[PDB]
This record gives C-alpha cells, structure tokens and sequence, in this order.
C-alpha cells in the first residue's frame, strides 16, 4: 500500500502562535492512507522519497506585503525545522486573490515530519476545504 | 414518485432498479432482490440536499469568518451559509466595512449584508455636517417658519443660523 | 413675513418692506404709500426661499448626456438630473451597470442609484450568462420529471437529464 | 499498468456555455492510459486515489475582475459537481498574462469524473498545447 | 526502483547565454535516482510516463515585462527543443517577489532529455535551493 | 485704494464644523486692505468686480476618494451659499501631495461675503502659510 | 472703466470640430464689462496687458492619454493662432476628476482676439458654471 | 549529402549509419543490414520542419486566435503560424487594436500586422480635426492661393476660413 | 503706468546650480512694464501690491518623488529667503505630465526682488514660452 | 497679392496696401505716393505666411537634451526638432529604443519617430541576446554541415554539432 | 558690526548706520547723534541673523497633530518641529513605526528621523509576534536545559523540549 | 552535561541512551552496548549549528548575490550568511542603492548595509546645493563673521554669497 495523504483547511487551521498551519484530516476531503498526522505534521511512518504539495489561497484588502509560504521537515536529530520547498510572494500588487502552490519531491525517514508555515497566516483562507490543502504521496 | 438508480446486484448480476435515498439521509446499503435500498440519516456536520445515492453524506465544509455569521446553519438536508455582520457588506468574497458619507453627503440608503451605503451630494435647500453611515441631507433651518430673520446661510454641509 | 429695511427717497423715512417668496423676486422696493413689488422668476431662473434678490438665480444644474432630469427647472427650484436607466451615479458620474458572471446572479436590479448587485449563485442553482438581469435559477429537477440524471449541473450550467426514467 | 493522462488546450476547449473546458485526448503531447474521456471530463475506470492536476494560462487586455480555476467531481449519486482543488486569482493587477496551477490527491470511484472549469473562460489562452492542460495519474 | 529526481537551484544555475538553468545535482536536497544529468538536463534512462515539474522564484525591482518558465524536451531525433510545459507570467505589476510553478505528465524515451529555461533569466532566484528546483518521476 | 487681500492658513483653519476654513488676517504674510475679515468670510465693503483666489496644499497617507476646493458667495438677501468657483479632484491616485488653485472674477456688493470651503477638509496642509490661502482684489 | 469678463460653460461648450470651447456670456456668473465675445472668442476692444485665465474641469472613467489645455490668440494679421498659455496634464493616472488652471499677463491690442482649446474635449465637464470657465481683465 | 544517424541494428547489435528523413517525412521504419530507411509523409496537422528521425511527426499546434489569422498554413513541413488580423497589432502575444491620432495630431504611419499607429502633433500651418487612425496632418486652406482674404486663423486642430 | 511683467522659460533657465530658475524678458511673449530683472529675480522699483504668479510645466519618465514649486522674496535687509507662495506635489502617481500654477497678492518694497525655484529642478519642460513662466502685476 | 486697408496720415484718403511676403513684415504701411515696406525677419524670428504683422514671430520652439533640428529657425519657418540618435518620440518624450530580449528579434530598427520592433524568433531561428539591432538568426545547420547533431538549438540559443560525422 | 546707509532728515547729511544682532530688529534708525535702536523681537517674532528689517519675522513654523516643538519660537530662531513618539519623519509626513512581522525582529527602534528597521530572525533565534519592539530572541535550548528535544523551533516559534531527560 | 538520544540498538534492541555530536561535527556511527556515539567533522560546505544526531551535516546552502558579500562563512558550525555591499541596503530581500537627498535637503545619516540613507530639508540658516547620499546641511556663509556686506541671499538650496 503506497503512502497517500491529502488534508485540508480547517476552523482551528490559523492559531495565532507563528507557529504551523494546523489541519483537517478526516472529514470531506481529507484522508490519510499510510501517514500519520500530529499537531500539525505529516509524520512518516515508511521511509522514502515522497511528493509533497500545498496550495493556500490567499487574499485581503490592500496591504509583511511579502508573503511566505513553504513546507519544513522536522527531525529528532536536529533541533531547528529545515526548509524544503518555499515561495515568496508579493500579490498586495482593495481587495486581491491568489493562491501559491508548492510540491517537490523529498526523502523522509521513519519518524520524521512535515509541516506548512505561511507569513503572514492571517491571509490564508481557511474557510473552504477547496483552497488550502497539504498533502503527499511516495513516489 | 421515488427517484430511482441501477444497480448491479453483487453476487445476482441482474439489473435492479433501487429507491435513491432523500435529502437528509444517504445509502447505508443498496437494495437487493427482496430489499429496498436502506437509507441512513446524514449523522452531525454533514448532509444531502438531493435525492442521491451517497455512500456517505457530503461534508458541511462552508466555514463562516470573523467577519461572518450564519444565515443558515450546517442541516441534514443542507451545508452551512454565511452572511456579512452588521456593519459589513459582502464584496468579491470579502466583508468591507460600511461607507461613510462625507459633510456635503448624506445617505440615501443603509448599508446592509449585500450593500454598500449609498451616498449622494446634498441637494439644494439640504445639509449633512458630519462624515456618517447613517445621517441623511436634512432641509435648511427655515428662518421665516421660526418667526427669526437670517443671521448667517446654510450650505451643502452647515445648517443656516437665525438671528434671536 | 419676512422683511428687510429700507428708506423713502422723497422724505428719507425708514420703511420695513416685506420680503418676496419663492419664485419671486424684488422687482421695486417698498415705498411709504406701497408694498414691495415681487416679479415672478422668468424662465430659466428661481428663487427657492423668501429673499430679497433684485434678481432670481440662474437654473445652473446641467444634465450631461448619460442623464435626464429629475427636476425641471422651476421658479421654485433649480432643475436636477439623475442618471439615465442602465445607469448608475457614483463620484459624479453616470456609470455603465455592471453585469453578474456565469456562476453569479442579480439579486437586486442596477438603479439610477446604485449598481446590480450579484451573489454566486447557491447549491441547486445556476446562471450560465454574464447578464445584468438574470438571477440564479433552479437546476432542472432530474427526480421531479420522472426522468435520469445525465449529467450534474453547477453554479454555471444547468443539470442535463436523459429523455426517460431507468425502468 | 497504472492510470495516467495529460490533456492539452485545444480549438474547441472554451465552450462559452457555462460547463467545463473541453480538451485535446490524442494529439501532440495529449495522451490517455487506463482513463477515458467523455465531453470534457476524465472518467475514471480504475477506483483509486489519483494525484490530479490542471494549469490554465490565464491573459488579458485591461479589467468579474476575479477568476476561478478549479477541478470537480461528478458522480452519478449525486446530481450536482463537487469541488475538489479550486483557486481564485485577481490578476488584472493593458496587457498581462498568469498562469494558475493546482494539483492534488483525491479518491475516484469506478465511473466518476473530474473536469476542470474556469470563471471567465475567455481569459484562458487555449492556443498552445504546452500552456493549458489537466491530467491526473494514480497513486 | 522507480525513477525520480528533485534539482536544486545553484550558484552556477544562471549562464546568461539564452541556454537551459543548470542545477545542483547532489548537495542538500538534490539528489538523483535511476535519472541522469547532464549540462543542464535530466537525462532519462528508463523509457515510460513521467511527471515533471520546476518552480522558480522571481523577483526583482521596478520593471520583457513578461517572464516564461518553461520545460522543453530534447531528442537526437530532431534539432530543435520541443515544449512541453510553458507558463507566461507579467509580475512586474520598487520590489515585488512571485513563484511559477509547472507540473505535468510527459512521455520520455530512454536518451531523451529535460530542460528548464526561463526568460529573462536575470529575474530568477537562485540563491536558496528551496525556491528554484527542477524534478521528475516516473508514474 | 484698490481694495485687496491676501489671508493664510492658520492653526485654528480647520474647524472641523463642516463650515468654512479659517484664516489668519495679521500676521506674516497675511493683510487685508480695503476689505474686511468675519468668521472665514472675506467680507466687501466696496462693490465691484474682484479677482478671488485660494490655493489649497492637500497631502495624505493612501486613501469620498474625491476633493472638493470652492469659493462661496454669501449674501443676506438669501439663505443659501452660491457656488462662485470649485473644483474636484482626485489626487489620492503611501505619501501623496496636491496643490489645488482657484482664481477668477466675480462681481460683489458691500456686505456680500465669499468663503472657502474644503471637503475633506483634513487633506489640507494649514501648518505652512505659504501653502494654503486666500485672496482677492478688485479689478 | 478697466475691461473685464468671466465667461462660465454652457450646454452649447464642447462643438466636436476640433475649434475652440463655446462659453455663455450672460447668465448665472457669466459676464462682459468692456471686452466682447463671437464665437467662443474674447474680444478685445481696448489695447492693452491683460491676465487672462481658465480654468478646465476634466475628469472621466479610466482611459493620447496626455491632455492640453490652452489659450491661443488670433490676429488678423498673420492666418495661424498663437500659442499663449498651454498646460499638458496626464490626469488619467476607475473614475477620475482633475483641474486645469492657466493664468498670465499677455498684450493684445484691439479687434485681437482670445480662445480656449481643450484636447481632448470631451473630457471637460461643463455642466456646472463654477467648473469651467475663461476670463480677463485689463492691468 | 543526405545527413544520418547511428541505430543499433536490433537483432544484429550492429552499429548502423541510417538515413536520416527529410522535412514532410518520418521514420515509418529503421534501415537494416540491407534495407535503407523508409521515410513516410507527414498526415494532415503534422508536420517536420527539419531532417529527423522521428517515430512521428510533430503536431501543428500553434492555433490562430480570434484576433488572427494564418500567415502560413499547416503543411508537411512548416506549423500554422498566426498574425493579427486587419485593425489590429501585435503586442506582447496579443492582437490590439490600431490607435486613433487626436485632433491636433496626424497619422505618419499606417498601422500593421506589427506596429500600432504612428503619430504626431501636426506641424505649423498644419492642421487635423478629428480623431482618426488614418487622416494625416493637411496642409491648413491657403487663402491667398484661392485669392480670398482671411476670415478666421486655423490651428493645428482647426482649418484656416477664407471669407466669400 | 501700472507694474507688470510676463517672463518665459529660456533655454537657459535651468542652471542646476540650485539656484533660482532664469527666465527670457524680450523675446516672444515676455515683456517688463515698471519692474526690472537680474539673475532670475523680478526686480521692484515701485513699492506696492502684485499679485505675483508662476506656472511650471513638469513631467518624466516614472520616477524625492516630491517636486516643490515656489516664489521666494529676497530683501537686502535679511540675508535669506522668504517663502511666499509653494506647492508641493507628488506628480510621478512610465510618461507623465503635470502643470503646477501659483498666485497670490505680496507686498513688495522697491529694492526687493522675486525668484522661482523648483526642486527637482530638471522635471521642469523649459522647451516651450507657453508652458513656463513667471510674471506679475500690481494692484 | 493680398492686402489690407489703410489711411494716408497727411490727407485721410483710404489706401489698400500690399501684406508682406513669408520672411518678412511690415516695416512701413503704404503711403499714397509708396508701397509698404516689407523688412526681412531678423535672426530667431520668421513669418510662414503672408502677412501684416509689424514683428515677426519667435522662434519658440527649442530642442531638449534628447533631440537635434529637424529644420532651423528660419525667417520662413519656425524651427523644429526630432528625437537624436538611439531615441524615439513618444507623449512629447524621447524615450530610449527598446532592446529585444533573448528569444526574440528586432524587424525593424528604431528611428526618431518609431520604437525598435520585435517578434518572437520563429522555429529554426535564435536571438541569445538583449538587443536593440539583433535580427533572429537562422540555428547552425549540422546537417548541411554534414556534422552529428550535438545539442538542439530554441528560439534563445544556437544548435550545438559536433566536429565529426557518425560514419 | 554690519551697516547700512542712511540720511539724516534734518540736515540731509549721510549716515553709516548700525545693523541690528539677532532677536531685534530696527524700531528707529540712526541719527547723526544717536545709534539705531534696536528693539527686541516681540512674541510669535523672530530675527535669526544681523540685519536692518523694520519688523521681524513671523514665527511660522506650525507643529501637526503627529508632531511636538523641537525648538521654540525664540526671538532668535523660528520654531521647529518633529514626529511625536511612535512616528517617523517621511515625505513631510509623520508615518506610523512599522511593526516587524513574526519571522523578523527589531534591529533598530523607530526613532522621530527613520522607521523601525527588521531582519528576518537568523538560525537558532525566532520571533512569534507582528511588533515593533520585539528583537529575534534565542530559541530554547533544550540541551543548555538538560531536557528531551519535543519540537524544532523555527524563525517565527519557539523550540518546545519535554519537562524531563532521556536517561 | 552532554545530551543524548534515545536509540535502539540494531540487534541487541535494547534502549540505549547516546550522547549526541556537537555543533561542527555528525554522527559518523551510532552508539552501541559498549561504544560511545562516533562524531565525525564536518566536511566542507557543510555544518552542524547544534548538537545533533545527523547521519549527514547539513548543506551550506546560503549564497551571495552579486549585491552582496559574506558577513560569515561557511564553517563546520555555521552557514554562510550575506549582507549587502557598499552602497546598497537591505530591503524586502533585496539589495536597492542608497538614495540621494535633493538639493534642499540634507543627509542625516549614512546608509549602510540595513539602513537608506536618511534625508531631512535643511533647516532654516543651512544649505544643500546638490543631489548627494553623502552631503550634509551646511550654514549659510556668515557675511558679517568675515568682515563683509550681505550680496545675494541663500536659501535652503544655495549658499549665500557676500560682496568683496
Ligand atoms: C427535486 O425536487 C424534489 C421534490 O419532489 C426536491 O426534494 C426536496 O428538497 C428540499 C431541499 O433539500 C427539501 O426541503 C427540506 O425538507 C426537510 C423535511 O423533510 C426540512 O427538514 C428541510 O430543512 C429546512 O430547515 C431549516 C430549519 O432548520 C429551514 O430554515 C430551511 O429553510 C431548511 O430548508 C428542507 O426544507 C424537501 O424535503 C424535498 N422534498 C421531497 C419530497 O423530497 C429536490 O430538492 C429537487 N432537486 C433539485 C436538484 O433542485
Ligand atoms: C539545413 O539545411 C537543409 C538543406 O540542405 C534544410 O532542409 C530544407 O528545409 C526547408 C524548410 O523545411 C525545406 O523547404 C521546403 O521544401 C518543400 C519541398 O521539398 C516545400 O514543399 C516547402 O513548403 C513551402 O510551401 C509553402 C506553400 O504551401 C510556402 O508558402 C512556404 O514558403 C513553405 O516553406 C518548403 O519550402 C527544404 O526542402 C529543405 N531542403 C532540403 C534539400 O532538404 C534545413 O531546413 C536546414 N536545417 C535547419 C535547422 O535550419
Ligand atoms: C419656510 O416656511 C414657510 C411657511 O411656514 C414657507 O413659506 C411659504 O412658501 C410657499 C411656497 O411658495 C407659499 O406658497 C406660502 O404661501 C408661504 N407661506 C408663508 C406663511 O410664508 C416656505 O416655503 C418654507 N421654505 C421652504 C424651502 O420649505
Ligand atoms: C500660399 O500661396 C501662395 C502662391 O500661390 C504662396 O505665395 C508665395 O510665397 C513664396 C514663399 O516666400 C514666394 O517666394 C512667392 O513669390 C509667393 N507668391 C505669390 C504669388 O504670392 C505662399 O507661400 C503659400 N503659403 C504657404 C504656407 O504655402
Ligand atoms: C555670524 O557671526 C557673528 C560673530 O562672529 C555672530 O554675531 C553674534 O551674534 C550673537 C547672537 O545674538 C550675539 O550674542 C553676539 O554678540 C554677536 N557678535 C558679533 C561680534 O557680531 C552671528 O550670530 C553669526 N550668525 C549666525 C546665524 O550664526
Ligand atoms: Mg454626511
Ligand atoms: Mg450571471
Ligand atoms: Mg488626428
Ligand atoms: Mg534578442
Ligand atoms: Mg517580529
Ligand atoms: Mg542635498
């Protein structure tokens, strides 16, 4: 069985902290096949490269007019996330939309983690399940 | 009467024509040769608002923002709706704040959940003094209707002064 | 009745003469022997208070090509203008009303007021047209006509249901 | 053999009417493997989870100043299109040009769909292969 | 062993000569598997379907206006590149900062290549391997 | 003696009343000669036909998008202002500057009065006398 | 007796030949006290230095985005106009207002005469009479 | 002469120079020990530009827009390649349409497939009226020519009247 | 005889010796009437009211993105500058154009003298007498 | 020859006198016993027409930085300018020609009224420069060469041969 | 001591007067027996150098609501004015002190001349809030502590470690 | 004292307690029954910043642009990190050239590699003649320190002259 996950924006997805996106991973939309999910975080449980992904849809009202939106490992064995896959984007250039979109193969060992992290969060749109997700699969 | 869909029996292959289930429930399982389709009430945060024959209910995925409320809630028979709390109006999927309308404006219409204010410059004879998203043009103090004669005129966006 | 004062020329007495209505205007002064004469506004001019002009104002509100008159010029008032219909006023112009996209719908009509206003159009509705008129619709109910589903409908095209039921 | 397709932007794909783009099947980089296509949509045969995606190249000429790219599921328990992995795109912030991606994992049923729609469809540029597209494989 | 590749962007990555980005093939997050590369190009060695995808970080001051990403295919077989993925971009609308993402299924046979190509290529980031990378794998 | 005067914007210009600007009368650059000075009003005491002017110093932060700057009759024979001279502007199109300039003939009689009004009055630059003012003499 | 004139737009302003504005000579605010008018000219009767000045309302929704507001002399002696005063406004930089204001001190000896031009034209709002207008008088 | 290729012989293991194929044509099959390489035409919306061993032609993939037609058509040998249709230019991938010259200015040069109208303000004794994408800057009436006497100046927006 | 002058842009009026701009006093449409130049300044010889004026033609290509257009007094009895009348104004909000007119009544005594300076100074168009310019007239 | 009328200062009879040719005015009115005087416009003034000015006109028109003469003042005509060298005329500016970027070529060069034209280099053509003269160039044709295809060629590089044949 | 030319009015004959220092002015000239009078500058006036005006200037320097005196008006020297606490100095305008966003820290204070300066928080520090006083602070250190590793920090949140060892 | 990790051991299973690497240095091999963790140094390009139990060190992935120098280098225990060159300040991720203060105004301060150069007008009394990221306001020439008459008067963007 080929690990799979795909969650998605929930109510509880922006908390305020900086710290990262929090999501669903059951109901409409989302699942996980052979992932784990933790406060966050993707957790790999078998070993391998994986394509990892993210859209979030951004928006606001006019106009940190630069926002940053990437995906992170976290490891046991060191004590700062590292950085995988990040965009930076300028769109404040009234009311505005985009989304960013991030995917990339990584190799993930047993035990470690991924997680999403935008600055600043407070333009995620979270209220459809549609709009932001993260997710992965082994290739 | 009851909407209908084909169905493979699984372990007859014939071809049956099962009882979709309404809104509000969905297919806990199929209808058989001597069975109906037996339909399952869409449990909390989920629904159908057609007949169907889900294997399970769609989820109640509309989420309300800060600058939101409910003008439906999540049903068995229907998703969650928002509207714009009061003092906003729903633009390009967004909640702006109401308008104001500027001294020499006055409002023609209140803002709503759908709406913007709407303003219009005063008319003759007619006065807003303030920025408001409320306040319309009022007519001029009328001098001559108090029994007073005229101390100082009026405009767009100060009322006329009568003499004591 | 409101007044404003005044001197005979021949005796240099003080006189209190009546002011002049709406639509008039001081056409001769008071006298010791006669009121004031107030002359009605001639065309293209008015007066919209008791004044003591000596001439009306000039009907000055021009209305430009993407507007009608809401008000004639009158003795009593100066003419005003609003927008024409398909227009709306907004900073001083008469703006184009806007039409709602395929998805969206009217949900109040364009006035000389304000603009369409538009929602996305709700489950089980539809609109297929960019229009300034046309609302969400109901999706054609497959189950109410007895007949099966062919292909689902969204927010921008309708339900499509074969010609007959399943048997 | 494992499901895969990548369809092309084609002469006929912007339909005017409301419903899905149509796409190129055979032709130049169009290709269909263990999926089928009817009217627009792909049709899945295979049930599984597929990785889907879709780019549209989006371009105008000045200022609905909003657009809408998203793919959809239809099935026939159901008589409505369900969103899968949407985004909206304020753009037009004279001449400019943005091109829209998403992808994402969903699970397919034997004989459901999944088509692609855009809000306007005029301002997709159809005229080359290599520029707008929707394909998915299985994972 | 399945196929796959994630290339990093480099300090060599920008030539200035109108050619293909070169990438980091194996330091930090790049790496190679059953793939190749060469001046440039993922070298394909198992013939099949894979999915390919690049991201470029754009960025720069004020304002050719219109920036391509694109992955082109290069075959012995014929002396010209051919286009597989293309997205135009007019971001330029002082500082601004956007991503291009590309994604897609493409038919290899073994001694074809891949390359990226970005125009104006003076736009592109490749100052940190998590915003500009180039990959691949086989589905 | 040819009636003139020239007054400048003072501390107390803004009433913030929605009635007239205020204005200094005395000191530097500000006199009166052969007219007269009541609560914002320029006030005549010989009839004739003056030249009025008022320059206005508008500046904001960002962003009634639209300025207006007139000159005002008013006379006791009616209870209303009368539009002499005006304009509307829209400079708003961060830190923006805008000077707006009135001038032109009007005829006056003894105890008519002409006042400057600005909507929104607090654009106006009134900390700097030789930015924002009012004048007139007769010709 | 010191010539004057304020002449204020009228319904008749704007002809669309490309000749100068048309301005009402008599009624609101408009008038003539020793100078005349034909045709959209001043006229002067009475040689000697005078300011003259106009002012423009222009405004419009969106977008020769460059507007020229001038006044131009006309002598029978020589059978082109001259250029006096000419502004160059690019306003347009969604709905838009601006004024254009010229003034100056020009000699003009009798039966020369005086004439506004707008290009383009009909960008000039004359519907209100303390908009627009064109005036002089002797110094 | 005719330009190659190197080709395993499968089933020899050789190394063979074939033949290459000439634009218009494909590789319908290798050359072998003894056979040359047989060269196929393009079909219709197919096309190679250049000698290649492709297993099949590339794809005439380059569509006209509605603001365009073709400037060459689809054949054997070239793709489809597209130009803006009369009243329009070609500005950075788009067909606009040919500007107009404001009164006060004239046309110098015509608009094109290419190139957006060129104008300039009209010289001294110069003159046009209207806003045109194709009326030049004329020479204003010379009233001395006809033998008239000047009636009103002209500008570079206005002709110069001669009186009767 | 009654003061007056009209002064032109010249080709020498930008000395960019931050120093006041020059102007031409004979040729075109410039004159003196009653008043004197030297260096830049109008030079008074009979004590009075002027209204006193300047029109600058500015314009650039994109982009201090503050132009300050002013009138300053010099009197031998102090040893700088007096303000009299400024504008500053944020034009540059790629080719534009922008007109900024001043006037207003000062007195001046004979021996004071009047100058114009603008900063930046190079945005001034001096091309054209119609277009710049710097006069007045007493009253 | 046109004319305009005048008196005779000694006797008040009516005169009809000559106007003055281009490059000249009126010097002298006519007399009843002369004709009049037309002076020639002196250095940096002209008149285009004929004419009864009794000063020529300025020539007013100055060239910027950026421009050269396209015609000198002369007592005919006013002077004129065009943009110098490596400038086109654009919104009363001279702006710099653009270059054409890599992938893409100039078809026509810039002049003082026009900016440098580009298109994108057709199949079989490259441009691997920014520039403002680089037409697109047809690729290294290898197999007129008759050498082996190293690296296929785009539309922003040159195809790439080896220095040998295959065999 | 700097002068200027006078006349006495009774004789007629010249005179070499005095200027007047800095926060006085000329209230009578000289005489041929007796110096120029100097009188002090009232309030709201001032003179800045030596000079001969017969009024001072106006003090006419006025302080926005964003701004406070950095000088008074003085005899001496006109007032002057700066930002107030929490605003900086642009354009002629006061702006508000940016704040530096979660991920960045304070390297410099906003001061009345320059905004609030930012870094993005390097390796091993972070910073959680949007603020204008927040510099980048050091993760926790979990090994500094004695304690398990629970999860990284990042540049915009802490490191979290267990609340015992490993053994 | 030195932390640790957890680690079972491979073939022996039990839980070990190891001590992890220090900050220039990984885990070469881990520990065993009887053996401590092997650290190894970093090899170059690479780093470890903390203590660490990484099979490999992390990559020195921090590269210069053209605007920028190194303000560190790589080294076993940190990564590169840049900072802007001489005449360049750091914003928004970029590089932009210091900024001149117009004649008229003055610098307040140097730009330097996080901070625009700061401008103000000069103040009453003080000059700057020129567009410069360097010069400051200066005081007018002092005419009646040097003994001299008043010439011409400076303003805030010309020195004041004083006649000889
Ligand atoms: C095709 O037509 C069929 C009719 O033959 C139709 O089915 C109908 O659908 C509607 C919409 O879901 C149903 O309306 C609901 O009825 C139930 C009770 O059985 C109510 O509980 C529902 O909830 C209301 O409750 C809220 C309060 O909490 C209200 O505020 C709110 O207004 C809710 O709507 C709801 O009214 C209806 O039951 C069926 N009718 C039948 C006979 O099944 C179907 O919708 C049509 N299809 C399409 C695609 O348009
Ligand atoms: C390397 O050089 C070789 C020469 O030794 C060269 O091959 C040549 O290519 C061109 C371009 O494809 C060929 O030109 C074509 O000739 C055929 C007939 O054989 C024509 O039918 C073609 O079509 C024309 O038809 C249209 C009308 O419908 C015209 O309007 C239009 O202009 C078309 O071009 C076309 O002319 C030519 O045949 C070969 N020559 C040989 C000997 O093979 C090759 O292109 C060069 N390689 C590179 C990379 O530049
Ligand atoms: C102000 O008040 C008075 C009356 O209370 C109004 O005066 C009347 O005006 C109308 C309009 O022409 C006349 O027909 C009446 O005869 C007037 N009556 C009296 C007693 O004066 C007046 O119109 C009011 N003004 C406004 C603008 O509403
Ligand atoms: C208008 O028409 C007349 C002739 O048909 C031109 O008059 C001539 O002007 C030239 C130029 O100096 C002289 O050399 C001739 O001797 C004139 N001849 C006559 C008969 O008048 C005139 O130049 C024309 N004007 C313009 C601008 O083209
Ligand atoms: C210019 O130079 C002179 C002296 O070298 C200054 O004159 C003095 O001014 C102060 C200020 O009021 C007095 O207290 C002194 O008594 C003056 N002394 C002399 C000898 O004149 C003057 O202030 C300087 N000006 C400026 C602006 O710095
Ligand atoms: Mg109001
Ligand atoms: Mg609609
Ligand atoms: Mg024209
Ligand atoms: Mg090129
Ligand atoms: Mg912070
Ligand atoms: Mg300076």
């Amino acid at each position: 069985v080929n690990p799979a996950a795909h969650l998605t924006g929930a109510n509880s997805s922006l908390t305020g902290s900086g710290g990262p996106l929090l999501w669903e991973t059951q109901l409409g939309l989302a699942f996980l096949r052979g992932l784990s999910y933790h406060d966050g975080a993707l957790v790999v449980t078998k070993a391998g490269y994986y394509y990892i992904y993210s859209k979030v849809q951004l928006g606001g009202v006019g106009c940190a007019s630069t926002i940053t939106h990437g995906l992170y490992k976290r490891t046991p064995r060191y004590p700062e996330e590292l950085e995988l896959l990040v965009s930076q984007q300028s769109p404040c250039g009234r009311v505005w939309w985009d989304s960013s979109f991030l995917g990339g193969v990584v190799h993930l060992e047993a035990g470690e983690e991924v997680v999403v992290r935008v600055l600043d969060e407070r333009l995620v749109d979270y209220t459809k399940e549609d709009r932001s997700y993260f997710g992965a699969f082994m290739v | 009467e009851t909407p209908t869909y084909p169905w493979r029996d699984a372990e007859t292959g014939e071809r049956l024509v099962c009882a979709q289930c309404p809104p509000g429930t969905f297919v806990q399982r199929p209808c058989r040769r001597d069975s109906p389709t037996t339909c399952g009430p869409c449990p909390p945060r989920h629904y159908t608002q057609f007949w169907n024959y889900l294997e399970r209910c769609r989820y109640c995925n509309v989420l309300c923002g800060e600058r939101e409320e409910e003008a439906r809630a999540c049903h068995a028979t229907h998703n969650r709706a928002c509207r714009c709390r009061t003092g906003f109006f729903a633009h390009a999927g967004f909640c702006l704040e109401h308008a104001s309308c500027p001294p020499g404006a006055g409002v023609i219409a209140p803002g709503t959940p759908s709406q913007n204010t709407q303003c219009q410059p005063c008319p003759p004879g007619t006065f807003s003094a303030s920025s408001s998203s409320s306040e319309q043009c009022q007519p001029h103090r009328n001098c001559t209707a108090l029994g007073l004669a005229l101390n100082v005129p009026g405009s767009s966006s100060h009322d006329t002064l009568c003499t004591s």
